[PDB]
This record gives structure tokens, sequence and C-alpha cells, in this order.
């Protein structure tokens, strides 16, 4: 239970660091 | 009944269209990455 | 008049200032860009439309001297827009009726005058087809008439202008809807339209026609286009459901039109409550606690008062029903110091293990529960106020009479103090056994809970459900993928040139 | 300057939370508000009080001597630019702007301090500055902006050992800490109770003394109890002067049980009339009555229920009514028999109990990332 | 009052009605609650003599209660219901979470290495 | 409601309660959706004179909450009184049930057509050259050269 | 013509739902 | 975005706690025990 709360979190870090390669790209390159 | 005949089958299949292909979309920038990183 | 020559001139301009550049360009853009052009890959016409209604119910609260309102009808009704060799004179129209507010007086709009400013789907050109245009032209004069209601012998011009509407609208359910989203931009000028439609056509009259008529374009739903009508006709077939007594609940239950397919975070997330509320009337038993609950975390971010102070009420209602509560005094915004003190002055009584306390609530509070109408729901909380003493008193108490419980929990009987008891030993509850002719009820002392298999399914009703956040932390993932343009290997001048390079290598 | 001004905002709580009392406050209050140019924080407080309908004057003679002290740092900033010193525009007002700071609001002060803050090149005016806006953080309760400048604060301290800068800091995060319901690290924090001085904000360090005893009752066991203020010379000789903390102490260690109450509403009725104790006397002695039950009821098993009347204090009924709503509440392990008048008790191994604040746990981080998972990506 | 172990309330509301006859109801309410006292005599309780669990419906003594208890157990005996309060047999199985769990675990495993 | 008397064993009170079938059945149509569904014991019944207007409520009701094969063998099985009225938006809701499990058939019909053939109830194949005279005789050719197709004939 | 407008958007329906099952072969086949 | 059709129209939460366990009940202990040493 342990680990499989972590993992979830670890995920959602990973999501956020695609956001950042969503919002701050599409507006410089277009 | 032409107009709800045929035409009701225009406005059905594009939403399968609308989602599948981003389905599509998605997973081979996803299958891209991973091949750039094979070769 | 230097008061009213100084202050009452600006207002007319500004207001045009914005909208020659928000509903102008909505004119411009939902008109040749939805009717003509795909709107399903831009329909942000859409939300401008959520813009141009939230700006406009706070925008007007005047009756309109200096025409800076009633001078726009005969300015907004003058519209031909059929095409931009057409409109190209309109674009002076927006400006030729600035002149007749400022140079002279026009038209007056006071209660009176709205008969002269419907009467133009007809004077010079002006049509139905273009219904984003028509519709959007019948709802820019439909919404501002109807936004401070004015109840003074208005209600018949705006009936009138919800009749011209209804023609847009009769013309929306049978002509032309294939592919041009007339059907789906005018599903939302449609539902916003019954709420003004249903805030003076509802109370004021008559709303059992607008069940037959609402059944009718329900019934023009879900064959030619699954959206849009699938979502705003089942809230906007509730309302006054939920405030009726006839049954369809259980006909919600077996409906096929209980999922439209995200329905726009607004009335996707007002559904869950008003079906939480059918389950409600009709006995929760945990079910729709998660409905409740979502149907509260998917709010955005305005006020509480309208509909979140009532979902924070009825949300830990179905609560107390259960047995469980948590404390409603949490972000004490605007919701937390006016409209909750019968409210947690119950639920204080509920985690007490008093009785008449109850009462004591039931009887300084029974017409505030009156008010919005859970006093039905409130009434039959009893049970499990004697639950919770049960409970309370079996699980402090080991050896303890009979003929001591009734007189602490006040029950004035102890000759029924054995059939409390009793069916709390038949519902599940409280387990051990009395001593009916000592007195003492004896309980067991029943610890480790531990190897019992409850807590596995604690673990495995998060397990799987933290899996499914993970999971979804992955689905929702793999848009950002896109614009991965080119991967070149090396190069083509500087592989030639290492070739070259190479060669001279092979050649030393 | 802001050395007394601690006083200031707990005489200002002297004025409006006790309803009847609230003469005397409002008359020494005033004694040191229409003096020492303060103008700012009591025109809300003037609401609260009465009207004082002539204070016109005294309010103009007093923006007038601020007035004197803004218009000579206006003669000073361009005599201080003429041959410069080290910016001795900042210097002049990185002193006069606390002065800036009692009489202004908070802007006039953070505006200069954060101004000022780039112009010492080394911590020693640096983190007194910083240890200034902690205090105001205390002043309006800037919950937040204390988070930062504490963070700051000691990122300063670990270049040199400056113990007047860290021990001195630590009474800042105990008064936090107890400002807060965070008992176990309020004590901890103050665990030194050697290097803590004859403070300003508690001019009695004997008051300091009370309230780390008052925090450590709770916050330590008898282990900690039977070591560590009970063989302190430095925390029993302060205690010596206290006649009443002494006996408050002394008679939950000496097991003198129903005297313990007698003092404790004593020490009660005045939590309840204290200063930044008033958010949490309710807390803090229904904490005291079941660690006082606890204590003497983990000692026997057949201990019945109506010998702790006439040895732990009076009221059959009353510690029928109490222990129920423990028991009930979940917490104080036993189970109490009824109709042959004893008391059980038992004993929970740490198998479910400590698996229950995990559950606790798991579902308020499950409720965080989902409730976060819900606002990201629309 | 049903919801709750309110019966005798219930059973003084059967006669108290001022508003007409509701024969045919509190008949169907008499023997709805009659096989419910005849549930609720199946606790463990003690021995009981023939007054008590005898008066606890509304009957002195006719065989209606030869009917209850011949109908359930507590058997007519010298003045005595007897308890066979015995809820021994069920518990002590590892076998049925060695199932369930044994199914729950290889889920556990799809949904942790196989893509999805 | 009206629903509650259809158990009055006197067969003109079925009649009478199938009056109000079709002009009111938006309002208490979410009444009698899931509810009561005694139409095939009246249908199955030996009482005549209903059991022709009840199927077509039926094929009403059943058709809006995805049942559509119960609307479709009860719209076969209704009679003269369901393909009477082309004049709203329920024939393109019924031909597209109809004509679809026609072809859908007459692709396995393709397959074998001796044999195990079809038991038309006399209507599912006649609305489809019926509806094909309505394609050939409202001018449009460009099509009527595709339904020739797509009935698999 | 208007008959094509379903018969051409399901050829694209055979040809659309392979590509999910060969993206998903090539999810494992590159591990491998 | 952000409309939502109307229908209608730490510091504080474990001393909340002592309002729940601890809402009327004593509140003013000073005088009850004083009262029950001549009783008790």
């Amino acid at each position: 239970y342990l680990a499989s709360l972590i993992r979830s979190v670890v995920a959602l870090h990973n999501l956020i660091n695609n956001k950042i390669a969503n919002r701050d790209a599409e507006k410089k390159e277009g | 009944g032409l107009r709800q005949y045929y035409l009701s089958k225009i406005e059905e299949l594009q939403l399968i269209v609308n989602d599948k292909s981003q389905n599509l979309r998605r997973l081979q920038a996803q299958r891209n990455e991973l091949n750039a990183k094979v070769r | 008049p230097p008061g009213g020559g100084e202050q009452e001139p600006p207002p007319p301009p500004a207001p045009q200032d914005v909208e020659m550049k928000e509903e102008a360009a909505t004119g411009g853009g939902s008109t040749g860009e939805a009717d003509g052009k795909t709107a399903a890959a831009a329909a942000e016409h859409s939300q401008r439309e959520l813009d141009t209604v939230t700006l406009e119910d706070i925008k007007e609260h005047v009756k309109q001297l200096e025409k800076a309102v009633s001078g726009k009808e005969p300015r907004f009704v003058l519209r031909a827009l059929r095409m931009l060799p057409s409109t190209s004179r309109r674009l002076n129209h927006y400006v030729l009726y600035k002149a007749v507010q400022g140079f002279f007086t026009s038209n007056n709009a006071t209660r009176d005058f709205l008969l002269p400013f419907l009467e133009e789907p007809m004077d010079t050109e002006a049509d139905l087809q273009f219904r984003p245009r028509t519709g959007k032209a019948a709802s820019t004069p439909l919404l501002p008439e109807v936004e401070a209601y004015l109840q003074l012998l208005v209600v018949i011009f705006m009936m009138n202008s919800k009749r011209y509407k209804e023609a847009q609208k009769i013309s929306d359910d049978l002509m032309q809807k294939i592919s041009t989203q007339n059907r789906r931009a005018l599903d939302l000028v449609a539902a916003k339209c019954y709420y003004y439609h249903a805030r003076v056509y509802e109370f004021l009259d008559k709303l059992d026609v607008v069940r037959s008529f609402l059944h009718a374009r329900l019934r023009t739903a879900t064959l030619r286009h699954d959206a849009d009508g699938q979502a705003t006709l089942l809230n906007l077939l509730l309302r006054n459901y939920l405030h009726y007594s006839l049954y369809d609940q259980a006909e919600k239950l077996v409906s096929k039109s209980v999922f439209p397919e995200q329905a726009n975070n607004n009335e996707w997330a007002r559904y869950l409550y008003y079906t939480g509320r059918i389950k409600a009337i009709q006995l929760e038993y945990s079910e729709a606690r998660r409905t409740m609950t979502n149907a509260l975390r998917k709010a955005p971010q305005h006020t509480a008062v309208g509909f979140k102070q009532t979902v924070h009420k009825l949300l830990i209602v179905v609560e107390l029903l259960l047995g469980e509560i948590p404390d409603r005094l949490q972000f004490r915004q605007p919701s937390l110091k006016r409209s909750l003190m019968p409210y947690f002055l119950l639920t204080q009584a509920v985690r007490t293990g008093n009785l008449a306390k109850f009462n004591q609530v039931l009887d300084q509070f029974g017409e505030k529960f009156q008010a919005d109408g859970t006093y039905t729901l409130i009434i039959r909380l009893r049970h499990n106020v004697i639950k919770t003493g049960v409970r309370m008193i079996s699980l402090s108490y080991s050896r303890i009479s009979l003929a001591d419980i009734a007189q602490k929990l006040q029950l004035d009987s102890p000759e029924d103090a054995e059939f409390i008891v009793a069916k709390a030993i038949r519902d599940g509850v409280i387990e051990a056994s009395i001593n009916h002719e000592k007195g003492y009820v004896q309980s067991k002392e029943m610890i480790d809970i531990y190897s019992t298999r409850e807590p596995q399914l604690a673990f495995h009703q998060r397990i799987s459900f933290c899996l499914d956040i993970h999971n979804m932390s992955v689905k929702a993932m793999r848009f950002p993928p896109k614009s991965y343009n080119k991967d070149l290997e090396s190069a083509e001048e500087r592989r030639e040139r290492e070739q070259q390079d190479l060669e001279f290598a092979k050649e030393m | 300057p802001k050395n007394p001004d601690l006083r200031i905002a707990q005489l200002r709580f002297l004025l409006s939370l006790p309803e009847h009392r609230g003469d005397a406050a409002v008359r020494d209050e005033l004694m040191a508000a229409v003096r020492d140019n303060n103008m700012a924080p009591y025109y809300e407080a003037l609401c609260k009080s009465l009207d004082w309908q002539i204070d016109v004057d005294l309010l103009n003679k007093m923006k007038k001597a601020n007035e004197d002290e803004l218009k000579r740092l206006d003669e000073e900033l361009e005599d201080a630019e003429k041959n410069l010193g080290e910016s001795e525009i900042r210097d002049a007002m990185m002193a006069k702007a606390e002065y800036l700071c009692r009489i202004g609001d908070k802007e006039g002060a953070l505006t200069a301090f954060r101004k000022t803050y780039d112009k010492t090149v080394a911590l020693g005016h640096r983190l007194d500055i910083v240890f200034y806006l902690l205090r105001i953080g205390l002043f309006y309760m800037d919950n937040d902006l204390i988070t930062r400048n504490t963070e700051k604060a000691k990122s300063l301290i670990e270049e040199g050992g400056d113990w007047d800068r860290r021990n001195r800091l630590k009474v800042y995060q105990g008064l936090y800490c107890v400002a807060i319901r965070d008992f176990k690290q309020a004590a901890e924090l103050f665990l030194d109770t050697v290097s803590t001085f004859t403070s300003y904000e508690l001019m009695d360090y004997k008051t300091f003394v009370t309230y780390t005893v008052y925090v450590s009752m709770i916050a330590l066991e008898r282990p900690d109890l039977r070591e560590k203020v009970i063989k302190g010379a430095e925390i029993l000789e302060v205690l010596h002067s206290l006649p009443a903390v002494r006996q408050y102490l002394f008679s939950l260690y000496e097991c003198r049980y129903s005297v313990f109450f007698q003092s404790l509403a004593v020490v009660e009725q005045e939590m309840k009339k204290d200063w930044l104790f008033a958010p949490h006397y309710r807390y803090y002695v229904r904490e005291m009555r079941i660690h006082a039950y606890s204590q003497l009821l983990e000692s026997y098993r057949s201990l019945t229920l109506g010998y702790m009347a006439e040895a732990f204090g009076v009221g059959v009924e009353f510690i029928d009514q109490e222990l129920s709503r423990f028991i009930a509440a979940g917490r104080l392990h036993c189970k109490i028999d009824k109709v042959n008048e004893i008391v059980e008790t038992n004993r929970p191994d740490s198998k479910n109990w400590q698996y229950q604040e995990t559950i606790k746990k798991g579902d308020l981080l499950l409720n965080r990332v989902q409730k976060l998972s819900r606002v990201i990506n629309m | 009052y049903l919801m709750e172990g309110s019966y005798n309330k219930v059973f003084l509301a059967k006669g108290n009605i001022p508003a007409e006859s509701y024969t045919f109801f509190i008949d169907i309410l008499l023997d709805t609650i009659r096989d419910e006292i005849a549930g609720c005599i199946e606790k463990a309780y003690e021995k009981i003599l023939f007054t008590e669990a005898t008066r606890i419906l509304f009957f002195n003594t006719p065989k209606k209660m030869t009917d209850y208890a011949k109908k359930r157990g507590w058997v007519l005996g010298p003045n005595n219901y007897y308890s066979f309060a015995s809820q021994q047999q069920k518990p002590e199985d590892t076998t049925i979470p060695s199932t369930e769990l044994a199914k729950q675990v290889i889920e556990y495993a799809r949904q942790l290495e196989m893509i999805v | 409601g009206i629903i509650s008397l259809l158990d009055e064993d006197e067969p003109q009170l079925k009649e009478f309660a199938l009056h109000k079938l079709n002009a009111v059945v938006n309002d208490f149509w979410a009444e009698i959706s899931e509810s009561v569904d005694k139409i095939e014991v009246l249908y199955e019944d030996e009482g005549f004179r209903s059991r022709q207007f009840a199927a077509l409520v039926a094929s009403k009701v059943f058709y809006h909450l995805g049942a559509f094969e119960e609307s479709l063998n009860y719209a076969l099985g209704a009679g003269d009184l369901f393909n009477v009225n082309d004049n709203s938006e329920y024939v393109e809701t019924i031909i597209a049930k109809c004509i679809d499990h026609y072809t859908k058939q007459c692709v396995e019909n393709a397959d074998l057509p001796e044999g195990e053939k079809k038991p038309i109830d006399q209507r599912l194949e006649g609305i489809v050259n019926k509806m094909f005279q309505r394609c050939l005789d409202d001018h449009k050719y460009k099509q009527a050269i595709g339904i020739a197709l797509e009935t698999r004939r | 013509d208007l008959y094509s407008r379903y018969k051409k958007l399901q050829q694209e329906l055979e040809f659309l739902e392979v590509q999910e099952e060969y993206i998903k072969d090539e999810q494992k086949n590159l591990k491998k | 975005m952000s409309e939502k059709k109307q229908p209608v129209d730490e510091d504080n939460w474990d001393d909340d706690n002592v309002e729940d366990d601890f809402s009327n009940q004593l509140r003013a202990e000073l005088e009850k025990h004083g009262y029950k040493m001549e009783t008790s």
C-alpha cells in the first residue's frame, strides 16, 4: 500500500514535467 | 426522409474519428521517442 | 443635467467599445465560422458566449436614461447580417445610431416599447436559415429583457420574444441541423434561454406544458446528434421534478441519457447532485455519498450560496443518516458563518448520546429545515442517534443494566429498553448477550480486529484505486508529445566529411 | 521600536476579548497609545473602544511629530548622498525604519527592510532585520510570511555559530509551535531553558519557565519527567519562587491525585484568561484529564469505580460520564464494568492503534493527490 | 417507531387510532411484528420462564407459545426456554482468503508490469 | 398517470386507455417507461380490437430507452396503425432499425439463401421496396442506384 | 453523391482499427 | 467559464473537536467540586 501510494505521485510529477513541455512550447514554436 | 436517414450517418462516424485519431497521434509520438532512443 | 450630462454620456460608448470587440467578434466568427466553417475544432464562441452571459448578468441594472441600453435596441435589431458586402454598411450602422443617441433622442425602452424592437426577422433582408446569427441575434435581445426580469407587464414582451425564439427553435428542431452545429450551438442558447424561460415562464405560470414540449425537445435528441441535447435536457427536466412528486426518479434510473459524455463541467457537476437528492428522498444507503462528494468537487470558483451551501448541507445529511460525520466548519469563507447554525446545531446533538437533545434542536429550528425542505430527511435521525447511543454505551460499558441505559438515554421505559437492544443485536451493531432475568447487558472485549479480514478490504479498496489514479496520470499525459519534428541521425555534410576523413585514414 | 511591542498586542487581547474587563485595558492601552507617536494600529481598536470624540488634535500633534521624523529623514537623504558612507540614506532608515515599523504600518517597514537588506554585506544587520520581520509576522499573525523568513533566517546562522541568533531564534519557533497546537515541538524548541535569557517579550524569565513546564507536562512522559524537569537545578530554583506551579507539577509526580484538580482549575482558569493560550485552553485540560486518568488506570486491573471519588476526585457519576466519553471517544484503553461496580482494563498491542493513524494519513494524502489531480489538466 | 426497537409504543399505536378503522393494516402490522418478536427470541438469552417472553407479545397462556415454541427452538421445558447460543462453526477459514486473495494478488500483478 | 387500470377484464378500457398513449405520450411517457409493460399480455390475449395500437406505443417507449429490437419486433407486429403516419421524426427512427436489420440479415441470406431463410412478417421486406419506390419516385437516382445494391438483391 | 459518405468513412475504420494494435506490439518489442 | 447556474441564491478544527465532545458540559468548573466536597 505504501509503494503503491508512492507510484501515482511519481507519475504525477512526470505529468507536470510534460505540461511544462506543452504550454511553454506551443507558444514558442507554434 | 433522406435528411433524417442518410445525413444522420454523417454526424455519428465523425465522433469516432475525433478520438481514435487522437489515440493514434498520441501513440505514434510515444513510439517515435523510443525509436529515436533505439537508433 | 450637469450631473446627468457628465455621468450619463460615458456609459453608452464604452459598452459599445467592448461590445464591438466581443460579440461583434462573435458576430463575425460564429456566423461565418460555425454556420459555414467547422466550429468543432474551434468552438471558442461558446465560451465567449459564456463571457457574454456572465458579463451581462451584472452589467445592466438601471431603467436606462440617456438611452445607454434603451437606444441599443433600435440599433441592434436592424441587422441583415448576410455577407461582408451586406455587413460593410452594417459596420457603419454600429456608428450611425450613435448619432441617434447623442445628436437626437432615441426610443426610450421603458417597459412599453419592446414591441417595435422585436419584429425584425423581415426588415432589410433578414432571414432564419443562418440560425447561428438568428439564435445569437435572438438571445442578444432575449437576455437583457430578462436579466433584471422587470416583472411589471414585461412578461408578455419577454413571452413574445420567446415565441420568436421558439420559431428559431422549431426551425432548429426540424430544418437542416446536419454538420453545421445548428443543433449543437443552439442547445447552449436553448439551454440558457430555458432559465429565463424558467424564471419568468416557470414559477409564474404553467411549467407542465414545458414538460411535454421538453420531452419533444428530448425526443429530437439522441438520434441525429449525440451531444448537447443529452445533457441540459435532463437537469432542465429534473429541476421541477425534484420539486414535484412524480415517479420520474426510477425513470432516471432506467434512463439511457444518464451519461451525456463529458457535459462541460457545469451541468455535469450539478447533475450528480440532482441525482444525489433523488436517492436522498428515496433512502440513501451510502450509494450516492460519492456522487454528492463528486458533485461538490467538480465545482468552479464563483460563490457558494446558490448550490454549494446546500451540497455542504445535504452531502452530510446523508452521512448523518449513515453514522459518520465530518466537521462542517472548515474553510469559513461565506458559508460557514451564515448557513450552518441550525444545521451544525443539529449534528452537535447527533454526535452526543442524548435523545431529547435532538428534540431541543427540532423544536428550535423545525421551520428553518422546512425553509429548504430537508425536514423529511431530518425527521428520521432519531434512529441513528439511538444507534449512536447503543454503540456508545455498548462500546463504553461492559456489564451495564438495562435498568440504567433507559434512564441515561432518558427513554422512560426499560421494558422496551430490552427491545431497542434486541433489535441492536438483530440488525448487526452490537453482538453480545443480555441477562434479562438479572438486568445486566454483558459485552465481550473484541480486540485484534487486525487478523480479521477488514483492513485487507480497506487496503484493496485503495490499492487498485491508487493504481487507477496512477493510470490516469499515464493516460492524461501523452498529448504533449507533439511537435517532435526531426530526429536527425548525425548530418549529411559532416557524415560525408567523416567518410572523407575515414578515407584519409584508410589512405594513410 | 519593537521591543515592548508584544505587550501592546497582548493588551489588545486584554481590551477586546474579556467583554466585562475592558475598562483598565482601554485606559492603559490609551496611556501607551496616544503617546510614543502611535498612529495607525488603534482606529479599529477605537471602534471596539468607546467614541473618544475629540481625538482629532491628539492625532494631529502625533501625525505632526511623525511628520517631523519623516521630514528629518527628508533632511538626511540628501546630506547622506553628498559624501557617501555605507549608503547612509539606508543606514539612517535602516534604524529609523523600525521606528516607521512601529509608527507606520508594515509597508514603510517592508520596502525599507527589503530595501536595506541588500546594503549590509554581512548578516550582523540582515538577520536582525529578519528578526524584526519575524516579530511583526507574529503581530499581524502573518502565518505565511513567517515561513519565509524562518528559513531565510536559518540559512544565515550556519556560517558562524551565532547562538545569540539561534537560541534566541528557537524562542521564536517555540512561541510559534505553542501558538499553533504543536506541543511536542514547542517543548522541544523549549528544551534548553539555559541559554534562554531575561527576554523582552517575557520580561519575567519565570513566565518562560511556566510556559515550558505547561507544555512539557503534556509533551513528555515520566522517564523524561523523572530525569529532566525533576533534576534540573536551573529549573527547580526558578519554580522555587512559585508556590502554585511547583505544587501543580509535583502533585502529578508525587501521585497526589485529588489536590491536582484544585490547582488544575487555577492553572486552567489562568490559561483561559491568558493571551496565546486562549485558543487551546479547552484542548489543554482535556488532555490533562485523560493523561491523569491513564497514568493511574494503567497500574491496576481490578480497581473499582467507587475508589476514585475519595482518593482521586469527588463525584462518582462525574467519573462515570467523564470516562464514558473517553472510552467512547476511542482512547483511555480500558473497559469499565457497571453493575458489579468495578473498572476493568485491557492492553492493546501496537498493531491496531498504530495502524489507525496509517489509514488516516493514507486517506489524507489520497484526498490530497486526487484533489490536485482533478485540478491540473482541467 | 418501527425503524428502531420501539416495540411497545407501536403496539400502543395498535388500537389508538383517531382517524378510522385501519384494521386490515394493523393486522398485517400484527403478523409482520409477530415474526419479528419470533425472530428476536433467538439471541443469546438465558432461561426465560413461561411468563416474561410469554407476555412480550400479547398473550396470557394459549397454545400460541406452543406454536412459536415448536416453530423455533427455546424448547418447551420445565418453565424453561433452552439457549442453544452456539455461534461456533463458521470461523477459522484460511482457504477462502487463499482463493480470493490468490485471485487478487495476480490481479495486482496484472496492472503492475503489463502495459495497458 | 393512466396506467393503473390495466386489469379491467372488460375490453374497451384497454382501447380507451390507449386513447391517451399518443397525444400525452410526452409527460407521463417517463411514468409508463419501465414499471408497467403489459402490452404483450393483451397483445397475446384473445381480446382483440387492441393489440394493434399497443405495439405502436411500446415501439415508442422502448426505442428511446435503447431497446431497439424490442421496438423493432413490435414495430413489425404492430400492423397498419404503425406505418400510416410518416409526418413526424419517427420513420427515420424505425427504418434505421428495420432496413438495417434487413440488410444485415440479407448478408447472411447472400451467403445461404436456400434453407433456414427469414420468416418475414410481411412488412420487414414490404417497406423495403415500398420505401424503395419512394426513392424511385422522389426524383433521386444517384441513390436509387444505391439501395438496389444495399438490399443485396 | 452522399451514399459514399458512410461506406468511405467505415473503410478508414477497417484501416483505423489495426494501428493501435500495431503500436501496441511495438510497445513491448522495443523493450525486447 | 464558471457561471454555475444557481438553484437557490489550523486555528479552527482541534478546539472544534473540543466543541464536539465539550460543547455544553462543565464549561465553568470552579465550584461544583467545592459543592461536592461536602456531598461526596
